[PDB]
């Protein structure tokens, strides 16, 4: 039926939600289900044409009070179910995009829709703007892990080369260890260049 | 001009703003740009912030402090400021 | 989203450890931060600076547990062992739990986390051997776990009371107990006319 | 059970047997016959989202839902025997939500009590499994296969919490 | 014998930023635990922010002096304290923004509803209100251009309650949440009318769950699990702090 396509889209949304919950690190999100979404939209257009025909039949007056009322109610319920399924899937994908923007953009374009990519860019701009102004003193993009360790030994996961610090330039030559405060090396760890001393 | 004096300033204004690496040579180039004004150019600090924002918008590349691209971006931002004037 | 899905319902063990660190603890300084009438200062905005600035060598003082452990990383600080964290007190709590299977021994809510953190760092400060305290802590944890199993067998949708249960135990039990009680309440509400 | 909840949407999309209380021409699409009018006493399984509304409204309600095999007294007896041994997932992945919806549509105190007892026993087994942590097992695999998708999500959350706690305890 | 404790006490009787930090910690814990968004304390948040700014300026001045006694351990202590305070503030603000996005529809409904006791600006900060308004507008534009153009105008409303499940999403008042009875905010137990003697000489606060119409007493200094709606009265009274 018309709601079966929306049910399939919601099933894909639940599958992606379970996958993202299973993997702590953010995987490249599944490609947007444009085919199922377009099928649901075509079904919605067909239901709208059917509702227009039912309204024309009501203008004709034949069983307009009861039969046409029930038919229009059923068609409207189908449209509402399809819209709810599409909204749920889009909201889940957009929440995944917001989580990704908080994870990386604060410090897989083919998978996203073009509107979704524009929305993710707008979300990154909003995050940068929220940090840019009031409450700029604390890096809102900074890690939410509590500062358990003031100092921690750090060495390069990758040979990125010279790196900036509060008052120093540190070479990231391969397998080069350091002893520095965790706060200064938090950004470098977010870059992935240095891991666990 | 006064690259050591601008070094903490550039480091904050760039790395804290965007997470972008600032090479010491790029900080020195920004220092020469600042010294292009005979006196201290405090407005040029906001100009450098705007230049970094434009570079992030266009190039969108980490390690912008290499200054091979940042010098051309500085020329572009200076032309934009001239058009704004 | 801003909040991780696991964090939506319960605090992480690291967050509970951060709270326990926010708690204070006694320690013995080895630096005369207090200056004689005859210098850098803490000037802490969230905690007292006078105690840190008045610390003198081998003069017992209390400070927030995180700062206490930070100083203990240096040789200057030696944390004072909690009195309940003694072999006799642990044996008393174990005997109380044995005599009262229903009633948990009046351990602090952060007893488990504090004992684990002290074993990680303050094991040297313990006059009693650390192994005996660890064994007593394991025995108390097993007794409390058996009591928790009995209580879960005796769950009720209306409410529950856990007086002396550890804060870490409460945090661990929050998801399962909350979900089960919410499902039971939903079933009862659907049964209600 | 949110409007955007995909699990709730699927449970609503599940069909349940029903018997028509009215004869409506032009509703043959539900009958799957293009031009056949609906007839009274006709028996047809309908999606829960539509079947529940038809049972609620209609005065004589437009349709009356027939009792599903998942709600059958034989399944109830199997549950009373052994809540854990029964394959609630095989019966329905949203079996508990469907039971709650059926209780809301028709208040049944005994059904609620049986469902609560089954949920309690299965939750005790799931808690034992989640407490069991690595330092896939066949027993846990069969238990999960019996367990519905919602119960499996709850078990995954609890087991992940226990595993994270154990890892944080055993690692610095 | 004669009791002179009152005389001894009378003879003995002859804004703390640390307390503000403790209050912020309690408020952030209650915000994380409570499904409902707590009212925004503007004065306390602003005072904490001003203290953070002054501390950062002082640390920068000390850094300049060092670059020019000389012990950086206190400077590291101040830096760690500032980092912890900023982390707590950012976590509370992020949780508040999460609640705002979760109940954007209900917050628009409350702003539209003059009958609502709390003004949206009263509940939120100024930045929070601007963020909620702009985010709701952007989401409405996206959803409208996506589906509402094809949707019939009678069903095009995004926040309408006409659907069987209302599209507006509100906090679950009845949701269960753990709580520890803080006791009366005043030191005197008798001074609090809610505080009352219970069996075995234990002060307690009577509470009721509307669904079951059951009444229970919560002992002071004790932990309990209860629906957030009934708990909200004692939470506004500050008699109990959410775990």
């Amino acid at each position: 039926m018309y709601g079966d396509l929306g049910n399939k889209l919601v099933l894909e949304a639940k599958r992606t939600k379970q996958l993202y919950a299973r993997s702590n690190q953010d995987v490249n999100l599944p490609m947007y289900h444009e085919d199922i979404i377009r099928n649901i939209l075509k079904e919605v257009s067909n239901l709208r044409k059917n509702t227009e025909y039912l309204k024309e039949q009501q203008q004709l007056g034949m069983l307009d009070d009861k039969v046409a009322k029930c038919q229009y109610f059923v068609t409207l319920l189908c449209m509402e179910r399809n819209k709810r399924c599409l909204l749920a899937y889009q909201r889940l994908r957009t929440d995944i995009l917001d989580s990704m923007a908080w994870n990386n953009n604060g410090l897989d374009t083919n998978n996203l829709s073009h509107q979704e990519q524009e929305y993710l860019k707008e979300y990154c701009d909003l995050i940068t703007d929220l940090k840019s102004g009031d409450l700029v003193d604390i890096d809102l993009s900074g890690s939410l892990v509590p500062p358990s360790d003031v100092f921690i030994d750090v060495r390069v996961l990758k040979d990125a080369g010279e790196i900036q610090t509060e008052y120093g330039v540190f070479n990231l030559i391969k397998d080069s260890q350091f002893f520095v405060r965790q706060s200064d090396v938090e950004r470098l760890i977010q870059q992935g260049y240095l891991q666990k001393i | 001009i006064q690259p050591p004096l601008l070094r903490p300033l550039a480091y904050r204004v760039l790395s804290r703003k965007y997470g972008l690496s600032i090479k010491s040579d790029g900080l020195s180039a920004l220092a020469e740009f600042v010294g292009t004004n005979i006196g201290a150019n405090w407005r040029q600090g906001p100009a450098t912030i705007k230049f970094l924002e434009q570079f992030a918008a266009v190039w969108k590349q980490q390690e912008r402090g290499l200054f091979i691209d940042q010098s051309g971006v500085k020329e572009v931002i200076q032309e934009m400021k001239e058009r704004e004037k | 989203m801003s909040l991780p899905a696991h964090l939506q319902q319960t605090f992480s063990p690291e967050e509970i450890q951060f709270i326990v660190e926010n708690e204070p603890i006694k320690i013995f300084p080895r630096i005369t931060t207090r200056q004689k009438i005859r210098h850098t200062r803490w000037q802490l905005i969230t905690t007292d600076d006078k105690a840190l600035n008045n610390m003198v060598a081998m003069r017992s003082t209390e400070v927030v547990l995180w700062i206490a452990l930070l100083l203990k990383q240096q040789s200057k600080c030696s944390i004072v062992a909690p009195q309940w964290l003694t072999t006799k007190e642990l044996d008393r709590k174990i005997q109380y739990e044995k005599t009262h299977p229903d009633r948990f021994s009046e351990l602090p809510w952060n007893w488990l986390v504090l004992a684990r953190i002290l074993f990680n760092k303050a094991k040297d400060d313990f006059h009693d051997p650390i192994h005996e305290l660890r064994g007593k802590i394991q025995d108390l944890r097993e007794i409390r776990q058996i009591k928790v199993l009995k209580g879960l067998k005796y769950l009720n949708e209306s409410h529950l009371q856990l007086d002396n249960l550890s804060l870490l135990e409460i945090n661990e039990l929050r998801p399962f107990i909350t979900e089960i009680m919410d499902k039971l309440r939903e079933i009862h509400t659907a049964s209600l006319t | 059970m949110g409007y955007y909840d995909i699990d709730d949407v699927l449970a609503d999309g599940t069909e349940f047997p029903c018997k028509f209380q009215y004869d409506i021409p032009g509703l043959g699409y539900l009958e799957n016959n293009p031009g056949r009018p609906i007839t009274k006493n006709t028996k047809l399984s309908l999606p829960l989202w539509l079947a529940r509304i038809l049972a609620i409204v209609g005065p004589v309600p437009f349709v009356e839902l027939l009792p599903p095999d998942m709600f059958s007294t034989k399944v109830m007896n199997a549950i009373k025997t052994d809540p854990v041994a029964l394959d609630l997932h095989s019966i329905n992945s949203h079996f508990f939500s469907l039971a709650i919806k059926w209780i809301m549509l028709f208040s049944e105190k005994e059904l609620a009590n049986v469902v609560s007892e089954l949920l309690l026993q299965r939750a005790q087994e799931l808690n034992h499994h989640a407490s069991s942590l690595s330092i896939t097992n066949i027993a846990t695999s069969t238990f999960l296969l019996k367990l519905e998708e919602m119960e499996k999500e709850i078990y995954k959350k609890s087991h992940e919490s226990y595993k994270d706690t154990k890892r944080w305890m055993f690692k610095k | 014998d004669i009791n002179i404790d009152d005389i001894l006490a009378e003879l003995d009787k002859e804004v703390s930023p640390q307390q503000d930090f403790s209050d912020l910690m309690k408020s952030w814990k209650n915000e994380r635990c409570s499904p409902e968004l707590l009212p925004y304390p503007h004065q306390l948040m602003k005072r904490l922010l001003n203290r953070i700014s002054m501390q950062s300026q002082l640390i920068e001045n000390i850094s300049m002096g060092f670059l020019d006694n000389e012990s950086k351990l206190p400077l590291l202590c101040m830096e760690t304290e500032l980092e912890r305070l900023k982390f707590v503030i950012r976590s509370y603000i992020r949780c508040r923004l999460s609640k705002i996005d979760k109940f954007s529809l209900y917050l628009r409904q409350l702003n539209e509803d003059e009958n609502s006791l709390i003004s949206l600006t009263d509940l939120l900060s100024k930045d929070e209100i601007k963020y909620h308004d702009t985010h709701s507008l952007i989401w409405l534009k996206l959803v409208n251009d996506s589906i509402l153009k094809y949707m019939p105008e009678e069903l095009q409303a995004i926040n309408d309650t006409e659907g069987s499940v209302n599209m507006i999403d509100e906090p679950d008042w009845n949701k269960f949440v753990f709580i520890h009875v803080n006791g009366p905010p005043d030191g005197k137990w008798n001074e609090d009318p809610l505080l009352q003697e219970n069996e075995f000489g234990k002060p307690c606060y009577t509470v009721t769950i509307p669904d079951l119409k059951e009444e229970v007493e919560l002992t002071i200094g004790s932990i309990y699990v209860m629906r957030y709606e009934v708990i909200r009265d004692l939470l506004r009274d500050d008699k109990v702090a959410l775990i």
